[PDB]
RNA sequence: UUGACCUCAAAUCAGGUAGGACUACGCGCUGAACAAUAAGCGCAGGAAAAGAAAAUAACCAUGAUUCCCUCAGUAACGGUGAAGCGGGAAAAGCUCAAAUUUGAAAUCUGGCAACAUUUCUUUUGUUGUCCGAGUUGUAAUUUCAA
RNA sequence: AUUGGAUAUGCCAUAUAAAGCGCUUUCGAAGAGUCGAGUUGUUUGCAGCUCUAAAUGGGUGGUCAUCUAA
RNA sequence: AGAGCAUAGCUGUUGGGACCCGAAAGAUGGUGAACCAUCUAGUAGCUGGUUC
């Protein structure tokens, strides 16, 4: 296949090739909108494993934030208020310069039929995921506020427990 | 600009003559249509509806992730890489793929005429794994002149930061 | 386990030049022992080793000053001191 | 048990301190019969009772 | 080649991951009392520790303090001499920081402090071996960055009750905590063991 | 905030609720699925013996069981756990033996095509 | 019939059991055609700036500054000490082919 | 005391009353008929369960058991074979007969040959027997599906019934 | 010994290089995956047999109009 | 040139969808005073969140999450203050990315035409055909327990 | 009157199919501006900034055990 | 040649608003230096009172 090599190619983000397009591309997207739709993603092989399907209903987003809370946050929910009738799904880091860093976010119609027949993307129609990213369910959402398994990661202990019997 | 060796290769595509010659047996060989190949099902379809064993097909090799296996597989003989993909890094290490495996491989122009042969809008890379008896001869030749209008050509200049 | 022998020659072997005066070698053992055998009173013996200290630290201190190398600071000449700005005040 | 805010539910301040009249705090604005009238306490009428 | 203006005595000092805030705390301290030491990034193996003399060859430093954190909660500094030598292994008892007010003795920073060390050091020949390792760790050689000619410092080491107190005086220099042995090697960082404290 | 417990004796019928609700659905089965015995891991209580959360594959492998069999006849599968030593292994294999014994699996409708 | 005593012992009693590999303990083991994906990208995606530096010091024979600035770049010894490492066989398969 | 509950109780509309509180009755069985007929509704579930013969837990049960009137190795635990168990009751039996009186009416496991899978073993036996399958599945030319030996040897058990 | 000296490097006392082929300069003769070939590539598609007996049931069903009687209904 | 592809726009074009309100409980962000404190801002549901170990342990080992009891006012820290085990309630597991379907894009939305179906003339589908999506990758298969 | 899960039974069933178990002279891909390092802030976690990886590797624990993140 | 454990009451004591009424606030967010709402039952060694 070719995402084994387009995903080894992405660990290498300062090689000849890699700061060439990092540095040719970080103009063309300073020329276009903050948030500007991409006809598909600049990394398909992340975009692939992220959750995204080359089919009618997925949306990519391209979003510029400035450097200097976490970014890939910010990028989440910033295109989710600009594309209020889609869902969130997922997010990754494209590329960056000395003042932006740029993101790529992977959105997804709840509304079309595409989505609402596919059992592996049926959940997001469920009103209980309307804004995700809003929430902190995403994936650096949840990573955001420390949510994992470990020691490494209130209300229970600042209350008094009064049973019937005492 | 100055560009990397990589991507510079890609500006050195095969020239007009030898690349018209490749498209007349890439033409030979198209996957049959949606509809040739729903004309096909529904008369055997027939054939087993009412009451009643061939040989295997032949046709051009096109998918990123098709072709790449079919080169480490050393299953193709002309590997033929579109000169604009979008990102250039889908196919920016075809041409080092094909060095390492043994593959005669070429850059030609317009990914929408690579699609054209595939019936579909656009196709990132072609592929023709092994073609019918009566024309090895033609693969056999076309191998040879993209072996001299494109590897014995070039070569120095890919090795080379173009632009600037 | 406290292999005594093994020890005296490790010992020997990365001991540091005697010849070196005790202003030379940066080092001057105290006199006496160390006066601090209040385990349970540590503040008394932290006085109490203050004696010693000062003692031995009086007596290197003339050893010091007589080969060169004055061993008063002098206030005049700024030497780097380890003197944080949160360290002097906690000290003051 | 008594509601959780019965008896403070009104707003009231403390005039002051030697103005010929308990310090108790008296519900502010005007308008209505409360003006002066004392509440956040036992002996005062629709006041906190005591340990609700 | 090898090393070009030797200095006599050159630590390294490093910490492993886990570091308490106590522990990183000494570890900001020692750094500024020795000059001649170099301070490095966390070691990422706890078992595999022979890798400090690659590192110690690498800055040229013949004596290497790792203040390496057990479950959190204790701190065990390793002495050793980086070059073949001996490794000493104390566990740190009763901890006093440069930001404590008790902090008092405002030396001069780089100043070749004058070691006194008593003779419980002197008792036992394995005592020497600590006494020695620490004396020439502690005591600023001649000729290192940051040195200076005055002397406004002076160490004072005693084993008491079996363990020793850190007594370095400008008045306490400020860092007074235990050092209480625990074994003893025949390698830097590694060989078997020639001493338990027990 | 303080916590009260005025509603202890209406969570103990609630839950007994569900429990009958639970046994109407599910008319002559059990309440609840077999659990393994295991040994709690600790030097304090590796002589008691508790139940586990599901039986290993190694476990469903000498009774006969298959994992996918097993979900569908109330046996559970601790993909997790694992057989260190004999003892632990016998004590389970049996214990799922002595429950085939008890069970009734009644049959199924089976789609059945006309030819091949 | 179907039940469970708890709490008492069941036997005293042991065995050791041999247990096999599982798939998860797999993780990290090189496989030949990832090995093969590498060395592919490696090469196609050429080298960073900090590696083009490191790759001068070691053709300089300067090891001693070369394995000094990879750790102050990546970060820890044995990251240093694979990429030099890495690196040196770049070197050694650049000069057999060139 | 809410403004929307003072409006319920200030209109002359009324509630939307609803009478669903019955408690102490317990959920009425579905699933089984067999269960259904013989369980009582009065009792609970593990009285119904044992009264029944069945087992409600087959774990510890973690607290006391009503008591209404006093009472009057790894060879053998993997080879062996454990002999069933008796049906206490009378419903037990019932759902034990019924098991397997439906189990031998779905028992029509094999199956027969479509015209094309009839035609498609005829045509290989004809030319390699019936006793050699191995060369039968590396006939290309007969065996266009590259069925192996194990699928053409069922072809043909299916076929002799 | 490593004599605790200093190194001169202590903090305390082409830009564009031509393509080098280190990897593909030879060639590698044999397939990269070891992988058994399946029957499959062999044998006739088992994708189209599944449309095909899917199209043939709705031919007897009457849901697709078989070729014959397509062209009658075309003229 | 015709003509494909990529763009960049347009339409009172067709089908959709977002806003506001409530906010007891819930999840984020932010924040003083006398603490994830009130407030302030953002976003849900009938529950939410969490969740099938980059988890504990050091044992004869345990086995997603959540809640209760205990551990425990303990370790640790500098008065604050857990967690493992243990006892209960409930239990359910799974889905992708990374493989060539390559002897056959096997996948999907929509238009149109029929045929059904309904909590319902209001709902939800089926079959056929055409167009589009899709090879820069849609199905089947696989998820380490393999 | 509206419904749910079963039972019984008629019809239809694209099975040339699809599964579990068993056996191996054949194979077995595993998520990166992340992990991690330095440093600066918020309340260890998190966040910024500089740097930036590996492949029995990496994480967390006591050579060993356990786990398999992005 | 173990006297504890549990519950109830009494009393004393330490926390919570902590016998009641009492001292300028400050902070957050609003409305037109001012005003309003909440934190707040903020802080009291002191004042007055504290029922057969």
């Amino acid at each position: 296949g070719a995402y084994k090599y387009l995903e080894e190619l992405a660990k290498k983000k300062q090689s000849d090739v890699n700061l060439f397009l990092s540095r040719v591309r970080a103009w063309e997207y300073r020329q276009m909108n903050v948030i500007h739709r991409a006809s598909r993603p600049s990394r398909p092989d992340k975009a692939r494993r992220l959750g995204y399907k080359a089919k009618q209903g997925y949306v990519i987003y391209r979003i510029r934030v400035r450097r200097g809370r976490s970014a890939r946050c910010t990028a989440e929910e910033r295109v989710g208020r600009y594309c209020s009738n889609l869902r969130v799904l997922n997010s990754y880091w494209v590329n960056q310069d000395a003042t932006y860093k740029f993101f790529e976010v992977i959105l997804v119609d709840p509304s079309h039929k595409a989505i609402r027949r596919d059992p592996r993307i049926n959940w997001i129609v469920n009103p209980v995921h309307k804004h995700r990213e809003s929430r902190g369910l995403t994936s650096i959402g949840k990573k955001s506020r420390g949510i994992g398994k470990g020691h490494r990661f209130w209300l229970r202990h600042n209350t008094l427990s009064l049973r019937r019997y005492r | 600009l100055k560009v990397p060796p990589a991507i510079a290769q890609f500006q050195k595509t095969l020239d007009k003559n030898t690349a018209t010659q490749v498209f007349k047996l890439l033409n030979k060989y198209r996957p049959e249509t949606a509809a040739e190949k729903k004309q096909r099902l529904v008369a055997e379809a027939e054939a087993v509806a009412n009451g009643k064993v061939s040989k295997k097909p032949y046709n051009v090799k096109y998918g990123l992730n098709h072709v790449v296996a079919l080169i480490e597989a050393k299953k193709a003989k002309l590997v033929l890489i579109a000169s604009d993909v979008d990102p250039i890094e889908l196919v920016v290490f075809l041409p080092a793929l094909c060095k390492k495996m043994g593959v005669p491989y070429a850059i030609v122009k317009n990914k929408a005429r690579l699609g054209t042969v595939i019936h579909q809008k656009t196709a990132a890379v072609l592929a023709v794994t092994e073609v019918r008896e009566e024309d090895k001869n033609e693969l056999a030749s076309i191998v040879s002149a993209v072996d001299a209008n494109f590897s014995a050509k070039y070569d120095e200049s890919r090795r080379k930061w173009g632009g600037g | 386990i406290n292999n005594t022998v093994a020890l005296e020659n490790i010992y020997e072997r990365i001991k540091y030049p005697d010849d070196i005066s005790f202003v030379e070698n940066q080092a001057v053992t105290t006199k006496e022992p160390i006066i601090i055998e209040n385990v349970e009173d540590d503040l008394a013996r932290e006085l109490a080793f203050y004696k010693q200290g000062v003692s031995s630290v009086k007596a290197a201190f003339a050893k010091l000053r007589e080969a060169n190398v004055l061993i008063s600071r002098p206030h005049d000449y700024f030497a780097e001191m380890l003197k944080s700005d949160d360290h002097m005040e906690k000290v003051r | 048990a008594v509601s959780e805010k019965a008896g403070h539910q009104t707003s009231a301040e403390s005039w002051g301190t030697g103005r010929a009249l308990a310090r108790i705090p008296r519900v502010g604005g005007g308008g209505t019969h409360r003006s002066g009238q004392a509440a956040f306490g036992n002996m005062c009428r629709s006041g906190r009772m005591f340990a609700p | 080649s090898a090393g070009f203006v030797p200095i006599k005595q050159k630590v390294l000092v490093l910490s492993s991951r886990g570091v308490t805030y106590r522990q990183r705390h000494l570890l900001n301290d020692l750094v500024s009392m020795m000059p001649h030491s170099k301070k490095d990034s966390k070691l990422d193996s706890k078992d595999r520790l022979y890798q400090l003399n690659e590192l110690a060859e690498l800055y040229n430093c013949n004596n290497i303090f790792f203040f390496e954190s057990r479950r959190r909660e204790d701190l065990y500094l390793h002495i050793a001499r980086a070059p073949n030598g001996p490794t000493v292994k104390f566990h740190v008892e009763n901890l006093h920081t440069m930001d404590e007010l008790n902090m008092t003795g405002n030396a001069l920073k780089g100043s070749r402090p004058i070691l006194s060390f008593d003779k419980t050091f002197d008792t036992a020949p394995h005592l020497k071996v600590v006494k020695e390792l620490l004396q020439q760790t502690f005591g600023i050689p001649k000729g290192a960055r940051r040195s200076k000619p005055f002397i406004d410092r002076v160490c004072t080491l005693t084993i008491a009750d079996g363990k020793i107190w850190f007594r370095n005086y400008e008045i306490e220099i400020g860092p007074r905590f235990v050092m209480t042995i625990i074994n003893i090697l025949e390698g830097s960082f590694g060989g078997p063991v020639i001493y338990k404290n027990d | 905030y303080v916590k009260t417990w005025f509603n202890q004796p209406g969570r103990k019928l609630r839950r007994r609720q569900a429990r009958q609700t639970k046994a109407a659905k599910i008319a002559p089965r059990p309440v609840e699925a077999i659990r393994p015995a295991v040994k709690p891991p600790t030097i304090r209580y590796n002589m008691k013996v508790r139940a586990g959360r599901g039986f290993t594959l190694e476990e469903l492998k000498a009774a006969g069981v298959s994992r996918r069999v097993a979900s569908t006849i109330g046996i559970p599968v601790d993909h997790r756990r694992r057989n260190r030593s004999e003892e632990s292994l016998q004590r389970n294999v049996e214990r799922i033996k002595v429950y085939l014994a008890h069970l009734i699996v009644f049959p199924r409708k089976a789609g059945q095509p006309k030819k091949g | 019939a179907p039940g469970l005593v708890v709490g008492l012992n069941k036997g005293k009693t042991l065995t050791k059991r041999q247990l096999p590999e599982r798939p998860s303990r797999r993780k990290g083991h090189l496989s030949k055609r990832t090995a093969f994906v590498r060395s592919i990208v490696r090469e196609v995606a050429g080298f960073a700036p900090y590696e083009r530096r490191v790759m001068e010091l070691i053709r300089n024979s300067q090891d001693k500054r070369a394995r000094k600035l990879a750790k102050k770049r990546l970060g820890t010894l044995k990251r240093a000490k694979g990429k030099i490492e890495e690196l040196t066989s770049v070197i050694q398969s650049s000069r057999l082919a060139h | 005391a809410n403004p929307r509950q003072r409006n319920k109780q200030r209109s002359g509309k009324p509630r939307l009353t609803r009478r669903n509180a019955n408690k102490k009755a317990k959920a009425k069985i579905y699933g089984n008929f067999v269960i259904q007929q013989n369980w009582d509704k009065h009792a609970t579930l593990r009285q119904n369960y044992a009264r029944l013969g069945l087992l409600a837990t087959p774990n510890y049960v973690t607290g006391g058991v009503e008591k209404l009137y006093p009472d009057p190795t790894l060879d053998d635990v993997l080879d062996k074979e454990i002999s069933i168990a008796p049906a206490k009751t009378e419903v037990v039996r019932q759902l034990e007969e019924e098991a397997v009186k439906k189990a031998a009416r779905q028992s029509n496991k094999m199956l027969p040959l479509s015209a094309f899978e009839h035609a498609y073993i005829q045509r290989l036996i004809n030319k390699y027997g019936t006793e050699d399958f191995e060369s039968m599945a590396k006939d290309v030319k007969l065996n266009s599906k590259l069925f192996n030996g194990s699928k053409l040897k069922n072809l043909y058990i299916r076929m002799k019934a | 010994e490593i004599d605790a000296g200093y190194s001169s490097d202590s903090s305390t006392e082409d830009p564009y290089p031509d393509y080098d082929d280190f990897f593909t300069n030879t060639v590698r003769e044999t397939p990269l995956s070891s992988a058994p070939e399946p029957k499959r590539r062999f044998a006739p598609s088992k994708h189209e047999q599944k449309r095909i007996l899917q199209l043939a049931y709705a031919i007897r069903k009457g849901r697709i109009l078989t070729s014959e009687q397509r062209a009658e209904r075309e003229r």
